[PDB]
């Protein structure tokens, strides 16, 4: 009936309406191998993608096809697309309307180009693209709630009230764990470890997710670490090397609270979210403390909820009862919300068909996508 | 009869309703305008856009609350009909316009066009079989049991006095200055900005109204109490912010007695009533000194009655008897007086027949109300 | 059906991450269709002299 | 009475009629 | 006397100072604080960290902008202390505060606490012999010579209209709303956000400011010119960049008349101006159209007044006579009128004797000032 395809600069998923588990799950990164000059036989694919590239990661360099929403090449993106379709479902696009997502700050020409090629290349019957946060609170069970996206390269605070919201109220900083990966990789380089290719990035993001827990005050934690190095846990890589880090682990996500680690002339996630709350009604802000909804794939780290809670606790008065909604499945929940969205017939009455672009052109993209 | 008359207690800002003989209006609510202001994507919100109730008193950050009753004189009669349809709602009245007699409350000396347009409404859109509008002063005397008196009242931006013995025709002996608390609340908001507190929204203004009517009094000795030091005790916002007492809650309501401070030459209730006494006759003025029929819901503040009596002492000569009608339910007393008024024998002839509207209406309406 | 507490409990049931109650809440409740059916019969059947 | 209960309230510790000083 | 009165022209965006008789602009400068940004140990560098001037407007990526002034209201008074010390510089002042009289500008309706704190510095930390602060509108009117006047102007953050005639202040007739150029920059950035151009830094902010007072003009037709097809010729930037014209440049000041698009509700500059005219009297209203005011340096736009006059046509009745200038320096005008004002005979009574400030202070000035 539909064609549900969750997206992401990393995590790109797919399936259909009513499906609970995304059929397609893979890193949406573009792998480019070491094409050298000497001869060779029996060939290979021009450029393997994600899982295809991860399979032979030793040559394949999974560079980023998108950059906080800045898609580098549409062609490569389509190669990802086409192969993913004819990799996972192997179904033609003329079957059902497609379902895709996006986020703001994007120049309208990108989403226009996107949908334009989506009709060009695929000739789908209808189609649709939305905002991840909508599916987030949509799958949560509220029409009034503030959430924040922390993907691989995105961050955005969305406050909603009975479905209503304001773009002025919705704030955004497209910065995420990829930056942390850079920071972590270079500080471990300072510790004495080599990091050149993209595989370095893969291993460090791996162990990064494996160790970015959240403590409270790095001063006393640092004091205890220097006092007792028992927290400095060891880990042996696929290669014989075994690193020992304790501070590094949890202090790497502290940059989310402090741009000082990178010197970004910015604000902390908590106070940024606080200002998002500040752009509201005195009554609904209380509901934001009640509807303290959390999302983002880079929020699968234990401790930060209590941190952010304590932050705003120090910010907001005592009467502001904090009620953090912390789903540990928010990553996949957007795709799931897309399926649920694909289940409500009225929404499936609302569409973006062929003739709309064929005649109307891309202005209906501005007034119809959302 | 099951076709019991309908008592509708209007007011510049408040309105009540019920049947004949009832002692409490089961429906009491304000007078305003409202419509949403944002955009939802996910459904599940409320629709109708002009709400009256907890949802209206809850989703204040969405609607645009206005007031068509300019000093009671309404201009969005259509929206009032919408409100009257809400008055006939499934939880409100469930009756039809052609099923019951209707008694209506009013403010005097208004243009004929008002009653004209109202007759058009309740005889064309609504189709009332028996409709009648009168003066609450008579209803007030009914609710108090007295017969002769000087009935003074205050709405929200409306004040008027009716010194008349038993309903005798004395139009030249009537005073009216329509100004009260709404602008005082705006004036309070002015004081707020004066000490750094800017407010502009409709809902925001209503919260200020709650502040005013919640926290206001009258320091009997203006200059003297000004020389002394205040308290500036702080009430707290829904978030919980500073709400000091300031010079405000007592100095601002005195403007009702020194109206020139707003930049308008007027007289002040005291002088107004004194002029009304001068509008009376020396062979009756002694009774009129005893006749002190006070009313008005806005009047319910501290330092009001007794200080106003001191004002009278400064104004009225020797040998004057204080006999003030002053329960706080004088608003409801109008509704109650109209309820008992509806429960009468001669009341049939007192109203206006629907067929009379079918014949001429207008002039006959002015003839029956006089 | 207008019972707010009943509909309230239904809302809690839906909020329990099973929002499929609207399906039976709208399909079986074709009460409005019967209401407009009798409203179609309102000038002829109802108020029949 | 419930009349004063179901409504926002009537006169609090103060009557309606007052009186001037003795021998006015 | 050698103790020439020190005129101080403090506004929101534009900020200056001066002296009596010395007509010509002394020293121009912006309204913020310049904090350092990076570290090193190497020699050959300037230190002090409080940098204002050529080095501030030269080393933008080395110094952050601090605006404690919020719509003419400063929160961190110490920043003003540093600013005033920069004024006290003998490259800027060459004199002492305690040796010369001081006059200063101020937008009205600001909280008294600001004035209190200011005078605390202005007398306690600097025993200034004479000081008086007033409204820039008054100074401008003194610069004109019309006894009349409805000062309509905007700095970089506050819209304001002052109706007056022969100095007669009708505070109920005078109005203001804190909005101007700061949001113009913000909205400019908003269009940049719409087209992917993040310019958030303090340096980036001044770049946007250059765009503001560089890439701007207008159009008398909002949607008639908005729904068309643009050209968007690129323009060379101070980096080496070149970006399009954008219709948005003239679309941005329409937000001043349609703030609902930005979200907050207001009325319209000219509309509130008309409301002030409505608060005046019939006879004076004719003079109000005769007495128009060229004020606010933000107003520098092509066909600006044309569009506003068209709005007047849409609002005022016939027989409206309004005319135009050949303006010289709308900015400096106020300061110049204040300089002439400072050069007056009876002007000596206008200050505040510091000894009286020692005795009573603020409250006495508040009652002595308007
Ligand atoms: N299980 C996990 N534990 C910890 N962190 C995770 C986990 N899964 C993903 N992340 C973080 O999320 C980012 C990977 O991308 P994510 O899973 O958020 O999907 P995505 O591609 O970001 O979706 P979008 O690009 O639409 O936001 C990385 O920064 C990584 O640190
Ligand atoms: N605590 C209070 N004390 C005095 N007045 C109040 C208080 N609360 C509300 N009011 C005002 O009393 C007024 C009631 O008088 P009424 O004649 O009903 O006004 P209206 O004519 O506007 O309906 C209301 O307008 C309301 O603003
Ligand atoms: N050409 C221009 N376009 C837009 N804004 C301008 C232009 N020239 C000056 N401005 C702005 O106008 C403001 C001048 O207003 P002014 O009446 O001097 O008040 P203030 O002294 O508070 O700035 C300054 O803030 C300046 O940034």
């Amino acid at each position: 009936a539909a064609l549900v395809v969750d997206n992401g600069s990393g995590m790109c998923k797919a399936g259909f309406a009513g499906d609970d588990a995304p059929r397609a799950v893979f890193p949406s990164i573009v792998g480019r191998p070491r094409h050298q000059g000497v001869m060779v036989g029996m060939g290979q694919k021009d450029s393997y993608v994600g899982d295809e590239a991860q399979s032979k990661r030793g040559i394949l360099t999974l560079k980023y096809p998108i950059e906080h929403g800045i898609v580098t090449n549409w062609d490569d993106m389509e190669k990802i697309w086409h192969h993913t379709f004819y990799n996972e479902l192997r179904v033609a696009p003329e079957e059902h309307p497609v379902l895709l997502t996006e986020a703001p700050l994007n120049p309208k020409a990108n989403r226009e180009k996107m949908t334009q090629i989506m009709f060009e290349t695929f000739n789908t019957p209808a189609m649709y693209v939305a905002i991840q946060a909508v599916l987030s609170l949509y799958a949560s069970g509220r029409t009034t709630g503030i959430v924040m996206d922390s993907g691989d390269g995105v961050t955005h605070t969305v406050p909603i009230y009975e479905g209503y919201a304001l773009p002025h109220a919705i704030l955004r900083l497209d910065l995420a764990g990829r930056d942390l990966t850079d920071y972590l990789m270079k500080i471990l380089t300072e510790r004495g470890y080599s990091f050149t290719t993209t595989a370095e990035r893969e291993i460090v993001r791996d162990i990064k997710e494996k160790l970015c827990y959240v403590a409270l005050d790095f001063e006393q934690e640092m004091a205890t670490a220097a006092s007792s190095s028992s927290l400095e846990k060891s880990y042996e890589l696929p290669d014989g090397q075994v690193i020992t880090i304790g501070n590094e682990r949890f202090r790497c996500p502290e940059a989310l609270f402090q741009p000082s680690f990178l010197g970004m002339e910015s604000c902390g996630i908590h106070e940024t979210t606080f200002n998002s709350i500040m752009k509201c009604d005195v009554d609904i802000r209380k509901d934001l403390y009640a509807n303290t909804v959390l999302s983002g794939g880079t929020t699968m780290y234990p401790g930060i909820a209590d941190r952010m809670q304590k932050e705003i606790t120090a910010l907001a008065p005592s009467t502001m009862k904090i009620k953090i909604i912390a789903p540990p499945e928010r990553k996949y929940s957007v795709w799931i919300g897309g399926s649920i969205l694909a289940s409500l017939s009225t929404f499936q009455q609302m569409w973006i068909s062929k003739q709309e672009y064929d005649e109307s052109g891309p202005s209906i993209v501005h007034r119809k996508c959302f | 009869i099951a076709n019991q008359p309908v008592v509708i207690d209007n007011g510049s800002g408040v309105i009540k309703a019920g049947f004949a003989g009832d002692q409490i209006p089961k429906y009491c609510f304000p007078n305003y305008v409202g419509r949403p202001k944002h955009v939802r994507v996910m459904a599940g919100a409320l629709e109708g856009d002009i709400f009256i109730g907890p949802k209206a008193e809850e989703h204040r950050g969405l609607l645009s609350i206005r007031y068509p009753m300019e000093h009671g004189i309404v201009k969005d009669w259509n929206d009032m009909e919408r409100i009257w349809q809400y008055v006939y709602s499934k939880d409100q009245l469930q009756t039809f316009s052609e099923e019951h007699p209707v008694l209506l409350t009013e403010a005097p000396l208004n243009p004929r066009k008002n009653r004209e347009r109202a007759a058009e409404v309740f005889f064309e859109t609504f189709n009332v079989p028996a409709l009648f509008i009168s003066m609450q002063a008579v209803l007030s005397l009914y609710a108090t049991g007295r017969t002769t008196g000087v009935v003074l009242d205050s709405g929200d931006g409306v004040t008027h006095a009716v010194p008349i013995y038993e309903g005798f025709a004395m139009p030249h002996s009537i005073m009216r200055i329509d100004i009260a608390g709404r602008d005082v609340s705006r004036f309070l908001r002015l004081y707020l900005r004066k000490e750094g507190y800017d407010f502009h929204s409709s809902s925001e203004f209503e919260i200020v109204k709650a502040i005013k009517e919640r926290a206001c009094y009258l320091s009997i000795n203006p200059q003297k109490d000004e020389t002394l030091e205040t308290e500036k005790a702080q009430y707290y916002l829904p978030d919980g912010s500073t709400i000091e007492i300031g010079p405000s809650r007592f100095r601002a309501p005195e403007l009702l007695f020194r109206p020139d401070l707003i930049g308008e030459e007027s007289e002040g209730i005291h002088e107004v009533l004194v002029f009304a006494i001068q509008k009376s006759d020396m062979d009756l003025r002694r009774t009129l000194f005893s006749n002190i029929v006070l009313s008005g819901g806005s009047t319910l503040f501290k330092g009001f009655g007794d200080r106003l009596l001191s004002e009278v002492k400064k104004l009225a000569p020797k040998d004057v008897k204080i006999r003030i009608s002053a329960p706080q339910e004088r608003l409801y007393s109008t509704w109650i007086g109209g309820s008992i008024l509806a429960s009468l024998d001669t009341f049939k002839k007192m109203w206006v027949s629907k067929k009379e509207y079918e014949e001429d209406g207008a002039r006959s309406i002015h003839r029956k109300t006089f | 059906r207008e019972s707010p507490e009943v509909l309230l409990t239904l809302d809690i049931l839906k909020h329990g991450k099973r929002f499929h109650a609207t399906v039976s809440f709208d399909t079986d409740t074709g009460l409005k269709q019967a209401l407009e059916t009798v409203n179609d019969y309102n000038p002829l059947m109802k108020d029949f002299p | 009475d419930p009349k004063y209960a179901d409504l926002p309230g009537i006169a609090r510790n103060e009557p309606d009629v007052y009186e001037t000083s003795d021998l006015p």
